[PDB]
């Protein structure tokens, strides 16, 4: 479930080249950020600002993908996909499902950082 | 056994749900509610009234090991029937549950079959 939850193929060429303070240094970003992010989605969701939910899926997956939380940054590629079919009616449980998991991966993710180095 | 018996759900948010809930709808059972990880799941449980307990053993907040053992602490519902469901096959993950007082495991993926006679192995065993 570690390789469903992180984009370890990035992560190990990270390691490789530069090592794991770019990582940490970006992932103390994403902790910070995260929090703002789920909230103005969560508004836009009972607003039902279309556009909103749109928009805010773009800022997360790119977000989630630089730091190499994979399953978050795909949960963002959907939200963010609007065209895809039946996107209403499935479209709430991938927020409340990125409201529920993001603190866990980032917690897998420093986890296997560390066992890492 | 009853069919007014209450089951809880414990999976954050994949097939496992959709499988599970359609296979109790087949087997009589339609009483039925859900939750996401054992935290959701132990506030749901105070409400009290659930006679059957299936979770997952990865979610976030408390894993299904965790939520077993405060289920079994707890005296109020020591004996509260219990089924993991996971993909998790290691000599580890299954010692553990047999410690912590697991009613049984069901390996990931499993079929209707397999489920059907896990419950109904249980059904018996506790004389639901």
């Amino acid at each position: 479930k570690s390789e469903a939850l992180l984009d370890i193929p990035m992560l190990e060429q990270y390691l490789e080249l530069v090592g794991p303070k770019l990582i940490t240094d970006g992932l103390a970003v994403f902790e910070k950020m995260m929090p703002g992010y789920v909230s103005v989605l969560e508004s836009n969701l009972t607003a039902q600002d279309k556009k909103g939910i749109v928009e805010e899926g773009h800022k997360i997956k790119g977000a989630a993908g630089s730091v190499g939380l994979r399953h978050l940054q795909q949960l963002g590629q959907q939200i963010q996909s609007p065209d895809l079919p039946a996107w209403e009616d499935n479209v709430g449980e991938w927020i409340e499902e990125m409201k529920e998991e993001w603190r866990h991966d980032v917690e897998v993710l420093k986890a296997w950082v560390a066992k890492a180095t | 056994a009853d069919k007014e018996l209450k089951f809880l759900v414990v999976d954050d948010f994949s097939t496992m749900r959709r499988i599970v809930r359609n296979l109790l709808k087949e087997l009589g059972f339609n009483n039925v509610e859900e939750a996401e990880d054992g935290v959701d799941a132990l506030n749901k449980l105070q409400a009290g009234g659930y006679g059957f307990v299936i979770s997952d053993w990865n979610m976030p907040n408390m894993d299904g090991l965790e939520l077993l053992k405060t289920i079994r602490a707890d005296g109020a519902m020591s004996a509260l029937p219990v089924l993991m469901v996971t993909a998790e096959a290691k000599k580890e993950n299954i010692i553990a549950a047999a410690q912590a007082g697991a009613s049984g495991y069901v390996v990931k993926p499993f079929t209707a079959a397999t489920l059907e006679e896990k419950l109904n192995k249980i059904f018996e065993k506790l004389g639901m």
